[PDB]
């Protein structure tokens, strides 16, 4: 029928997979509780375009002032999966 | 009587059937899309007659 | 550089193109402060209503009521006849009157003018 | 949606959201990827040449020429997410939407169905009501004697508590509710 | 379901436009960081794609064929 | 019919679906080029023009300009 | 920048009630407890509806004049008419420019 | 279209207007013009329900190729013959008319410059 | 999620797929003439549709 | 007609010698059954009207009247049992001794056959409803809407009475059979100009016309749900069929003293229906599309022409019917949100399904959906119209255009959209609340496929 059930591990593989393509970070280093500014020294232009990359990746807008907060790959899955309703 | 007025008539009077059944036990099923389109499939066919007969 | 853009009543001014977001003074900042505490005061004063398990019914709106009176009950205490008032009231609702009179009028009086003198074609008027 | 605003934005959020809206607007520009990839490294570019600038007067009128360009050169028809406000699908599902409390005026032989739901939906009355005194003693506790100065809410700062003001919050009906 | 993602590490913009993208802003002196997150747009079956009048001629040769056929078959038998 | 999402890859597709696709090509093209051998003259007419200086002063009945 | 203490923090909590929340509203395998021909179609869809309107349109609506206007049938030359019998001539010695 | 660039930018006295076409008599220059020939006389045509624009000089090849049509029903690719017959007489009539517009044309042309060399035969 | 492998939509389009295809032929040669035709026509004007068309 | 008179006196010591809880099925049973027998009314004559006796007699204009006066009372009875429960059992019983004596006078009124009992009943229907408006309202405004409501029509009712008086002293008769039958025109003088303004303006004032209209926004507003439904199904008639009944011998005055009457109309209805568009208050909007569509009949009457008649009475009929159907759909939600603000409660449709189903069939007849006898009306108004003069096609189609804008409008408000939060006192609809709304909507269906049983004498 329509989309299946994305579930919690779907979007954090998603959004490790989205992290990994980037160039800037290093797939070694990179982890699901690594800061963006503290653990890979990245700027906030860079952080903004890893806010549009993960808007393009799951096709849903973040808000700037929600965009803004989020500093770890945990925090955006759990973002995600607070906004599409995802409980596993 | 010719049966040009009678068709013509029917293909509309027949379009009305499954708006009269909306209360009853097919509008709560999950059959009656289906229902509704086999009955314009019907009314498609019956009405293709009078148009044969006006192109004869 | 550009073309500049022009603001208008239907077409406003947008939030990027107003200097008044970019030339800012302390006491700005005050008023925006301020702005946000009565509306995070009014906030938390609503949320308190709405989450309440105990309470059933409508949550009732000051500002609504307000509106509302202001709209239907409070006009006429504040009235006063003016010039402004007096013209506007004197045009609005007594020129479209007699112009609508003024053009009936001259349009039954040339109808009855071509009636009397037998020339409309009248044939097959049978309803009317 | 879900972050209290601010009273303002500062300098860094005005041009973090303008080079957001900037890139928007030239991926709506620039259809292909390719072309997109390129121009939006120039525009990175672009933002990058005055990273380090100091002086917040020339910052400020820099920014407000880059707002002036951008109103210039803006996509009349930008894209939008489909579920975003300017969307083809922004309130589509808002008429499926029921709040939880009508569930409370269903009749007992409605209620007679899913009678598993029911018992949690009592569970979970019991517990909000067990729990509104000291959410409500809580507020009144850590907010300033004027008033709160920020929309923002406290956590739950003891162990057999909840978070003040939860119950809406917790039952949102859904996004795809049917 | 049970379908899980594919290894990151085969994206390269190797033989793409994203090379020609590469290399323009090498010229320049800049560098595109989000090239291979697009590699996938050129890597399977979208590798290749038809133009528009290959679009418009999609069934040409199948036709064209019966047509001939048909054609040469109603010549010979109107000869009675 | 089952088929699964792909994630960066071309999606599954059937021969049923391609042959059909084809085939009502193939159809198209067939009736526009049957239609076309057969009734070429709905699209390049069937009539000349005349042209009107190839018609001589009698045939259109002319006085030779002293009369 | 960034989440504060405080609000990460709510923002767990009202994680987890919320999850737990949506997880509470799925159905057990009883839940719905619900409590205590071969052309059939074409016979009360199409013949029923077409017999009553031939017998209503035969018997009552032809009862009244002019209910039922039909255009005139077209005559062409050379056609035999089926009430009088009688035959049209041809239509006067084409030219025959062929 | 070239009639129209000729009319609305040369001279437009030169060539006929449609509205009012034609104005020299139709036995100005021919000797002998014969009436032009119907077929179907009214009684059919009124028969045949044909419309009022259908009622041309071409309107018995029309009451044929209906005839063959209402006869020939299933096979509607038969109608060929009878409809080419139709379609050339339609077609000469339509040379009929541009015949009559090029004939008012240069009757138009030579009136003027006749009466013009007139005059200038006049000037002294 | 690229799934057209219904036989509902394809049923549903094929037809309307072979009424367009088809119809304009069909129709045009079992009404009646309504009208007069243009027999007579230039041929920069007979044509003008199509290269207006593929212009 | 005593057969329908009597009943409906005999109807007070039935109620007043009912039990505590019983009031309400008797007073219903019994007026349906009254209303069943007033249907045996619609048996009307072509040449001459039904002539009982001496006192009372029955045209084709005066039996749809009489029906739907009779049908109005057991919708009363239901719509207003719900806000009077907690209510004394004598105070219930004074509340339908106030509904019985207005339908009982209402039916005196529209048989009378003499000029000034007709003048009688008309003003005697006055006191049941100033009482009901200004003991059972709910708000502080009830008493002056009833002020407004009780000086608007005397002022203009008071000189009718002096006419009336003084056309006995000159023809020796106000019978309505000898007034038609030994008319004799009236003559271009002043004397005359002011008995023709006597003759008109009491029943201008009661359709109500624009400029003499602003009682009615406060009486239908303030009143409750059954004295708003009388004011405005039937209470509005009267006039209509005063003029109707008196226009007889204002002949051929009428030619030319209704240019202002009619300019008025014609622009009020445009201005009526754009006030509509800007309302904060739903009860409100509903009064003032009831003086728009009063405006078309008023037109109607005043060119006189038979289409003209006819169209008038088949409107009056529609409207009284989708004005009492409406005012009971704003009542339900009023019941349950205690406040008129149109946009407190939205997204209904939503959280009341029939309900929505309701207010869209309300709404859609109150456009003038054809085949509605709605449109009829209109349609033969707006058609006499044009053949009176062609540039009214200019104001009437304008009126159309923003008659559904207001409609749909209160529609899209109320009905659609999302929800309001903070409400969460909306119960499912009562079967009485539906029961109502299904019959104010089945016999304006139904009367469509008999349209010529509410046309009118002049079918
Ligand atoms: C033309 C159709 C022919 C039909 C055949 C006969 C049908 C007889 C029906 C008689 C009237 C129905 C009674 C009215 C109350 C509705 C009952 C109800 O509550 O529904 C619950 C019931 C249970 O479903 P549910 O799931 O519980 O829904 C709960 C929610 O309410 C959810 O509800 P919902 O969302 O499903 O909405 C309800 C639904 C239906 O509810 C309605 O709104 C019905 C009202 C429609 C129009 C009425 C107001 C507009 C003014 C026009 C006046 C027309 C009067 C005609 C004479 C009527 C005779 C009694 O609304 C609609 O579907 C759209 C309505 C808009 C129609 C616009 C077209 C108007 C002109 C059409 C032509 C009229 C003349 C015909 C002849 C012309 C020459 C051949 O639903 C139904 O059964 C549907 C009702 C029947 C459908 C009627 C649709 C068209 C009727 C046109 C008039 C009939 C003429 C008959 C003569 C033969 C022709
Ligand atoms: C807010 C809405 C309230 C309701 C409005 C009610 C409308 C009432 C209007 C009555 C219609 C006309 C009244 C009198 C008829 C003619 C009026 C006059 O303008 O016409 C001329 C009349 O001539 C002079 O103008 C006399 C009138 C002058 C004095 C009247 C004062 C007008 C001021 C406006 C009053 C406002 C009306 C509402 C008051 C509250 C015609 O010239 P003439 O041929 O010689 O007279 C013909 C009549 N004859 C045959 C009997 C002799
Ligand atoms: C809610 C507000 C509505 C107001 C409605 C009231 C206006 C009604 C019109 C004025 C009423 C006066 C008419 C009373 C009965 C007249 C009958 C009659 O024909 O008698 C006339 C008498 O006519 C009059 O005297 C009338 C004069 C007016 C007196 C009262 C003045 C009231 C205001 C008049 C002008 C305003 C009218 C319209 C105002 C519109 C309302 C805003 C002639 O009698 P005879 O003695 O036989 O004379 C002929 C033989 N020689
Ligand atoms: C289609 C498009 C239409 C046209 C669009 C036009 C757009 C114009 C582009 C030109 C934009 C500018 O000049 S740029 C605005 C000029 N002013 C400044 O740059 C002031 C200094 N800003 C900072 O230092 C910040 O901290 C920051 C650098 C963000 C680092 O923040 P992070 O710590 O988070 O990395």
């Amino acid at each position: 029928s329509d989309a299946p059930p994305l579930t919690l591990e779907a979007i954090k593989d998603r959004v490790l997979y989205v992290l990994k393509l980037y160039d800037k970070i290093d797939p070694e280093k990179l982890s699901v509780n690594s800061h963006f500014m503290k653990d890979l020294g990245l700027d906030s232009l860079d952080q903004v375009e890893i806010i549009m990359a993960m808007e393009d990746e799951f096709g849903f807008e973040i808000p700037d002032i929600d965009a803004e907060k989020l500093m770890c790959p945990q925090e955006i899955v759990d973002y995600i999966a607070d906004k599409k309703d995802v409980y596993e | 009587m010719n049966p040009f007025a009678s068709l013509t008539l029917t293909t509309l009077t027949i379009l009305t059937i499954p708006i009269m059944m909306s209360n009853s036990n097919i509008y709560k099923t999950n059959l009656y899309p289906n229902y509704v389109k086999t009955t314009v499939s019907y009314a498609f066919t019956l009405s293709l007659v009078p148009l044969l007969m006006f192109m004869h | 550089s550009f073309p500049k853009y022009k603001p208008s009543r239907l077409a406003t001014l947008p939030a990027t193109l107003d200097p008044a977001e970019y030339d800012i003074s302390p006491e700005t900042r005050k008023a925006q402060a301020e702005r946000l505490a009565i509306r995070s005061r009014l906030k938390r004063e609503y949320l308190l209503q709405y989450n309440d398990p105990n309470r059933l019914g409508v949550i009732e709106d000051p500002a609504l009521i307000r509106w509302t009176y202001a709209r239907s009950a409070n006009i006429y205490p504040n009235f006063r006849p003016t010039p402004k008032t007096s013209l506007l009231g004197a045009l609005f609702g007594i020129g479209p009157l007699f112009f609508w009179y003024y053009v009936f009028k001259t349009d039954r009086d040339k109808k009855e003018k071509l009636i009397q003198e037998g020339k409309l074609d009248q044939t097959f008027n049978i309803s009317y | 949606a879900f972050s209290a605003p601010a009273a303002y934005l500062t300098h860094q959020q005005k041009v973090l959201r303008l080079y957001k809206r900037a890139l928007r607007h030239l991926e709506s520009w620039c259809v292909h990827r390719d072309k997109y990839r390129y121009f939006a490294c120039l525009m990175r570019a672009r933002f990058d040449e005055h990273k380090n600038e100091k002086d917040m007067v020339k910052a400020t009128q820099l920014l407000r020429q880059a707002e002036e360009e951008f109103w210039y050169g803006q996509h009349p028809q930008p894209y939008i997410f489909p579920e975003s406000p300017g969307g083809t699908s922004y309130e589509r599902y808002e008429c499926y939407k029921v709040p939880e409390w009508c569930l409370d005026d269903w009749h007992p032989s409605e209620k007679a169905m899913y009678p598993d739901y029911f018992a949690k939906r009592e569970q979970w009355k019991r517990l909000r009501r067990e729990s509104w005194e000291r959410e409500v003693k809580q507020l009144q506790e850590e907010t300033p004697p004027g008033g709160p100065r920020t929309e923002a809410l406290p956590p739950a700062r003891k162990e057999g508590d909840l978070p003040p003001l939860w119950w809406h919050i917790v039952t949102r009906p859904r996004e795809r509710p049917m | 379901s049970k379908m899980e993602l594919p290894d990151y590490k085969q994206w390269k913009i190797e033989g793409t436009p994203l090379e020609t993208v590469q290399e323009k802003l090498a010229a320049r002196g800049l560098r595109d960081p989000w090239g291979r997150n697009e590699a996938w747009r050129y890597s399977g079956g979208f590798a290749n794609n038809v133009s528009f009048v290959g679009a418009l001629l999609k069934g040409f040769k199948w036709g064209f064929a019966a047509f001939v056929v048909a054609v040469g078959a109603e010549y010979y038998l109107e000869s009675q | 019919v089952h088929i699964e999402p792909r994630y960066r890859q071309f999606p599954q597709l059937t021969r049923s679906q391609l042959i059909q696709a084809e085939f009502f090509s193939a159809t198209m093209w067939f009736w526009i080029l049957w239609r076309f051998w057969h009734d070429s003259d709905a699209v390049l007419g069937h009539f000349p023009y005349p042209d009107p200086s190839q018609w001589t002063d009698e045939e259109l009945g002319i006085l030779p300009d002293d009369e | 920048s960034g989440y504060t203490p405080d609000e990460k923090l709510r923002l767990q909590q009202l994680r987890e009630l919320r999850r737990r929340w949506l997880k509470d509203q799925e159905l057990s395998p009883r839940e719905p407890v619900l409590p205590p021909r071969h052309s059939i179609f074409a016979v009360t869809h199409v013949l029923i509806p077409v017999w009553i309107i031939h017998y209503y349109l035969k018997y009552h609506v032809t009862a009244k004049p002019y209910t039922v206007v039909e255009r005139k049938p077209r005559i062409f030359p050379g056609d035999t008419i089926l009430e009088t019998g009688e035959v049209i001539p041809l239509m006067k010695e084409f030219p025959d420019q062929h | 279209g070239a009639h129209l660039a000729r009319r609305y930018l040369g001279d437009a006295s030169k060539e006929p207007d449609p509205l009012r076409m034609p104005t020299f008599p139709p036995d100005y220059g021919f000797p002998e013009r014969k009436e032009r020939e119907m077929v179907a006389t009214q009684q059919e045509m009124n028969d045949a329900q044909l419309m009022l624009q259908q009622r041309d000089y071409c309107a018995h090849y029309l009451i044929q190729l209906l005839k063959c049509k209402r006869d020939s029903f299933p096979n509607f690719l038969a109608c060929k013959h009878e409809q080419h017959d139709w379609d050339y007489c339609e077609h000469l009539d339509y040379v009929k008319r541009m015949k009559e517009f090029e004939r008012e044309r240069r009757l138009l042309q030579r009136k003027k410059r006749r009466e013009q060399r007139e005059a200038e035969m006049a000037r002294g | 999620l690229i799934n057209e492998n219904n036989p509902l939509l394809i049923n549903s389009i094929k037809r309307l797929l072979i009424g367009s295809i088809f119809a304009g032929f069909i129709i045009s040669n079992n009404i009646p003439p309504m009208t007069v035709p243009n027999t007579t026509m230039p041929l920069y004007m007979k044509m003008t549709a199509l290269i207006v068309t593929i212009m | 007609m005593l057969k329908i008179i009597i009943p409906t006196t005999m109807l007070l010591p039935m109620t007043w010698m009912s039990k505590h809880n019983m009031i309400w099925i008797n007073a219903t049973v019994h007026s349906l059954l009254i209303s069943l027998i007033s249907l045996s009314l619609l048996n009307q004559l072509g040449e001459n009207s039904l002539n009982f006796s001496l006192t009372f007699f029955s045209d084709s204009l005066s039996a749809p009247l009489l029906v739907l006066t009779t049908w109005l009372l057991p919708l009363m009875l239901m719509a207003s049992q719900s806000h009077l429960s907690k209510e004394t059992t004598t105070r219930k019983k004074l509340y339908i001794t106030m509904l019985i004596l207005l339908q009982l006078f209402l039916i005196m009124t529209f048989t009378a056959t003499e000029l000034i009992l007709f003048y009688i009943l008309f003003e005697a229907t006055l006191v049941p409803t100033l009482i009901i408006i200004t003991r059972w309202g709910n708000q502080t405004e009830r008493l002056n809407a009833g002020l407004y409501f009780l000086f608007y029509t005397l002022a203009g009712s008071l000189p009718l009475l002096v006419a009336l008086v003084y056309i006995q002293n000159t023809t020796g008769s106000l019978n309505f059979l000898i007034i038609h039958y030994w008319s004799h025109p009236l003559s271009n003088s002043w004397s005359n100009i002011f008995m023709w303004l006597a003759c008109i303006m009491a029943f201008m004032v009661k359709m109500p016309l624009y400029g003499l209209h602003l009682w009615l926004p406060k009486a239908h507003v303030e009143a409750p749900i059954a004295g708003s439904m009388v004011l405005a199904a039937v209470l509005l008639k009267l006039g209509g069929y005063g003029m109707m009944r008196i226009t007889t011998i204002l002949n051929p005055l009428t030619n030319y003293m209704a240019y202002p009457f009619l300019m008025l109309s014609m622009w009020g209805m445009i201005m009526t229906s754009s006030i509509c568009l800007r309302q904060t208050d739903l009860k409100s909007l509903i009064a003032y599309s009831s003086v728009s569509h009063m405006a078309l009949v008023i037109v109607a009457i005043m060119i006189q022409t038979p289409w003209s008649f006819m169209g008038a009475t088949a409107l009056m009929i529609a409207h009284g019917l989708t004005s009492s159907m409406l005012f009971c759909l704003a009542n339900t939600n009023y019941e349950r949100v205690h406040s008129r603000t149109m946009i407190l409660a939205r997204g209904l449709q939503t959280l009341l399904p029939l309900m929505a189903t309701w207010w869209l069939v309300a709404s859609l007849t109150n456009l003038a959906l054809p085949p509605s006898i709605n449109l009829i009306g209109e349609l033969f108004i707006i058609t006499a119209s044009f053949s009176w003069s062609n540039i009214t096609i200019i104001l009437m189609g304008m009126n159309m255009m923003i008659t559904a804008l207001y409609s749909l409008y209160m529609l899209i408000t109320t009905q659609r959209g999302k929800y309001t939060h903070h409400i969460n006192n909306i119960k499912p609809s009562f079967t009485r609340e539906n029961a109502l709304m299904a019959l104010h909507i089945l016999p304006l269906l139904l009367l469509t496929l008999n349209p010529k049983m509410i046309l009118g004498p002049l079918y």
